[PDB]
RNA sequence: GCUCGCCGGAAGACCAAGGGUUCCUGUCCAACGUUAAUCGGGGCAGGGUGAGUCGACCCCUAAGGCGAGGCCGAAAGGCGUAGUCGAUGGGAAACAGGUUAAUAUUCCUGUACUUGGUGUUACUGCGAAGGGGGGACGGAGAAGGCUAUGUUGGCCGGGCGACGGUUGUCCCGGUUUAAGCGUGUAGGCUGGUUUUCCAGGCAAAUCCGGAAAAUCAAGGCUGAGGCGUGAUGACGAGGCACUACGGUGCUGAAGCAACAAAUGCCCUGCUUCCAGGAAAAGCCUCUAAGCAUCAGGUAACAUCAAAUCGUACCCCAAACCGACACAGGUGGUCAGGUAGAGAAUACCAAGGCGCUUGAGAGAACUCGGGUGAAGGAACUAGGCAAAAUGGUGCCGUAACUUCGGGAGAAGGCACGCUGAUAUGUAGGUGAGGUCCCUCGCGGAUGGAGCUGAAAUCAGUCGAAGAUACCAGCUGGCUGCAACUGUUUAUUAAAAACACAGCACUGUGCAAACACGAAAGUGGACGUAUACGGUGUGACGCCUGCCCGGUGCCGGAAGGUUAAUU
RNA sequence: AGGACCGAACCGACUAAUGUUGAAAAAUUAGCGGAUGACUUGUGGCUGGGGGUGAAAGGCCAAUCAAACCGGGAGAUAGCU
């Protein structure tokens, strides 16, 4: 899929485009399509709460079924679609009752492959079972943190969570970050890994590509004035200060997690 | 040379009109002061 | 329908100019100054009852008041309404 | 009134925005007008804006706003649900001519159309706030079919020339016609149809989705333009009588074909690409309750309604924004001829203008230009400025390189006109005719006519043929930044900023973090191939040593150590 | 195909001159750069003052910016003129 572009102009020399020809080239499924208005990284107060977010291409939000609650009915992969909202590729599946739902396409779940959810489902890529019914060590993705809430772990691209162990009510999970988290065994998880693992091998190649994705230029704090950033500026390239955020908090090393409400679940922190 | 004032009736009324003034406590204080002073035109309203 | 009270107020006065006479003689249209709030249907009923003439169509235009002066102060004339009432074949003044 | 000059992708013509009577008429010239003014966007008076179909209003939603309750907050308030507003977007319908001093798709003439309402008759399953479909959508690109439009001929009317010639192979003008309705073509999409049957679309559904048979594939949908009608009309070059000399009436010929051709239409197409490309209603359809005589529905038909508001005029400007009748700024619409790749540019058309002080003179000097003996950067901070290069085809083109470049490198040759090839060719366009034919917007053939490069050969004129305008100067070595971008609006466009890439670090989701006394919101409807912060800044080769200090991370024995007691 | 190339519109603003009681409180004229894009543009919307927004210049936030403007405390205080 990784395909380098010939250097016919500056801006195309370094672009490394990942091309998957299985992806449906037509329009996406309309009944499961909503609107995704852009915010520019601004809140209900109009203030920029997150910097470097603005512009981009218009995107229609595809409603993805992260719960996988249609147990008992098999589904058939119809087309591996393209999702502009997520790193992975969605997959339109048709159930044996005539209902179409979008799911995060696993590694090699091509068209025609039959998927099933529920406790009765087989141990296959794309099948969703509760982690109590999944063998220890089985690589999964779209792991729910609460039963019935919907998957919220290992949903990016080529991401998966190995089931480290099973200790009754809870199951130890090795997340992509390297952290071992205890999640209830009732939570559902889809067998396999997320597809489109070549996503990391793409190279934007030019500043336009970043703007296409809706990322505005990042100004370094050292290039600003003392009033604009704690890094401020001196005569010439002057630093002489411990790296801090635009708000003064130490940036290189300082930990910031402060929950105490979820610490019990965490077994080991990512090294 | 483009100047600062670009007349737009819709925007003028939506920002300095009577209903915009009456929509807030501060805007009503503006009308009260203008009523107290005796301004013939209380707002830019039409 | 429209009370005769209403019909007796919608028509303010006949309009005298040069275009009005030309229209009155060529298009059989009597231009009449009407009330600002007089609608076309109101004007039709009024013309047919207070002039005994069958009317075909009424065209209404609102004439804005020209801002005159008194030589020292700026004043504005009030807006009036002009009604082009086309009589089918009735004759009048 | 005659010349003259200027603009003509404008300096013309329509608007939106904004303005607000500046419109047109009569009248006045104090002030306003950078001069005079008889004139004016000035004064004064009078007149002028006519709509079921254009626009608004209206129905529908976007960003967003307000927001019953609600949640939260000393108060004032904040946020947000049900809702309800909000266009810059979606949603019914009219065109040609004629007309006023001043409006016209609005008045008039001719011919249309839409959506409601009520009534008649025939007939009937009707019914949402629900369900489905549809509306409904990206960038670029490549065609072909076309039209607007232009050109040429033909045709019709006129003409026969202030100076040699001009009854023709001459000259000038005209040669225009719509909505609608009818047909349904180039093109585009799609198999069709029936039946049975079910975890879906919250319930239901004949609808949609699915599943399975059966049989047929030619039916459907959509679609420019053309033709027909509209149109026995309108309009029309231009005449003839009378003239408030402005006119006014009245009459009125041809009205065809060929070729060329859009950036417009078919095209919301089609092909391809990744950055993956509104919503809602109108609209079509399906059912949930009553009821099944009703009511509703449907088709035709008759009659009724379509209100209100805008409509003048300016609108790249003397009417808007700039204090000015200011050399500035201001979105959209149309897009003639010749030459040209062209919406460049030159010159013209339609149209509009000569910029509201003029008359002289022809000093220095200033400004804006033309030319220049010999020299040729000696000038100067610096070739600043100027001069020079400049088109097309073709031949030819180095180092270096990331194999794309460099490169239009450099350099050089041809170029006008005329004749022949070939009374205009190759190519394109295609009539008639002829045959076919499921007899049509059809097919085959065939070629009239029309248009039309380039090239070659020969000749010819000039000092010069890319002859004007228009239109790279080139090469060499080196610093910095990889590159396209960005910035100190109004002295700094850069080596600065950003940038793809790289790295460190944080962050397990009720994420970090950010704005918020809070609720809440962005991050993100994302989930560690993710996001935040920081540094560096493509690519290649790489990135050494030091943790004593400061910071951070980890660890806690023990010392110290607050409230509390 | 391309933040590809030349070049009008369009968007900018590198140089020169002019102008500097200007035609203009930033323009004109001859050149100049980009010109399918990280483009430009119409309408509406949104963020508010130690706040915003900033491809970062202390830039910009109505000819105003190392803390806008308006009103107020206010006749602040001036060993200074
Ligand atoms: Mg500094
Ligand atoms: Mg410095
Ligand atoms: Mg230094
Ligand atoms: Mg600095
Ligand atoms: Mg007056
Ligand atoms: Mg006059
Ligand atoms: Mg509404
Ligand atoms: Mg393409
Ligand atoms: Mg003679
Ligand atoms: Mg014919
Ligand atoms: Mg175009
Ligand atoms: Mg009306
Ligand atoms: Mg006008
Ligand atoms: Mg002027
Ligand atoms: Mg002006
Ligand atoms: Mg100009
Ligand atoms: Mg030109
Ligand atoms: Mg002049
Ligand atoms: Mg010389
Ligand atoms: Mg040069
Ligand atoms: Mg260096
Ligand atoms: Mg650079
Ligand atoms: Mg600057
Ligand atoms: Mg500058
Ligand atoms: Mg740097
Ligand atoms: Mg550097
Ligand atoms: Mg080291
Ligand atoms: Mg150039
Ligand atoms: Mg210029
Ligand atoms: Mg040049
Ligand atoms: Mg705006
Ligand atoms: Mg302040
Ligand atoms: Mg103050
Ligand atoms: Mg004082």
């Amino acid at each position: 899929a990784v395909v380098k572009c010939k250097p016919t102009s500056p801006g195309r020399r370094h672009v490394v485009k990942v091309v998957n020809p299985e992806l449906h080239k037509g329009k996406p499924f309309a009944p499961l399509l909503e609107k995704n208005s852009k915010s520019g990284g601004r809140n209900n107060n109009g203030r920029i709460t997150t910097r470097h977010i603005g512009g981009g291409h218009k995107q229609a939000y595809r409603i993805v079924d992260f719960k996988r609650n249609k147990d008992g009915i098999p589904a058939v992969v119809e087309r591996l679609e393209y999702d502009p909202n997520r790193s992975a590729n969605i997959a339109l599946v048709l159930y044996k009752d005539g209902e179409r739902r979008y799911i995060l396409a696993p590694k090699g779940l091509k068209a025609g492959d039959q998927i099933q959810s529920g406790v009765d489902a087989a141990i296959k890529p794309g099948n969703t079972l509760p982690m109590r019914n999944i063998p220890v060590g089985s690589t999964v993705h779209n792991v729910e943190m609460k039963p019935g809430k919907g998957g919220q772990l290992a949903r990016s691209a080529g991401t998966y969570v190995q089931i480290v162990a099973r200790d009754g009510a809870y199951v130890t999970l090795r997340l992509r970050s390297g952290e071992m988290r205890k999640v209830e065994a009732d939570c559902r998880a889809t067998l396999g890994e997320v597809g489109n693992a070549e996503h990391m091998l793409r190279v934007l190649g030019k500043a336009g590509a970043a703007r296409w994705r809706g990322v505005r230029p990042t100004v370094r704090g050292t290039a600003m004035n003392p009033v604009d950033h704690p890094h401020g500026g001196g005569e010439g390239r002057n630093f002489g200060k411990h790296p801090v955020t635009p708000w003064g908090v130490q940036t290189k090393g300082k930990k910031t997690r402060s929950n105490k409400r979820t610490d019990k679940f965490i077994v080991r922190r990512r090294s | 040379m483009k100047r600062t004032f670009q007349p737009s009736v819709l925007k003028r009324n939506r920002s300095h009109g009577f209903r915009a003034r009456m929509a807030t406590k501060n805007g009503r204080q503006v009308l009260a002061r203008r009523r107290a002073k005796g301004r013939a035109r209380l707002t830019v309203s039409k | 329908m429209i009370r005769e009270e209403r019909l007796l107020k919608v028509l303010r006065a006949p309009h005298v100019s040069e275009k009005a006479s030309t229209a009155m003689e060529k298009s059989n249209t009597i231009v009449l100054k009407v009330a600002k709030d007089a609608t076309k249907a109101e004007i039709k009923a009024a013309v047919q009852k207070l002039f005994e003439v069958e009317v075909e169509v009424v065209n209404t235009l609102v004439v804005k008041g020209k801002v005159k002066r008194h030589g020292q102060r700026i004043g504005r004339r009030s807006d009036w309404k002009k009604a082009y009432v086309t009589l089918k074949e009735g004759q009048n003044l």
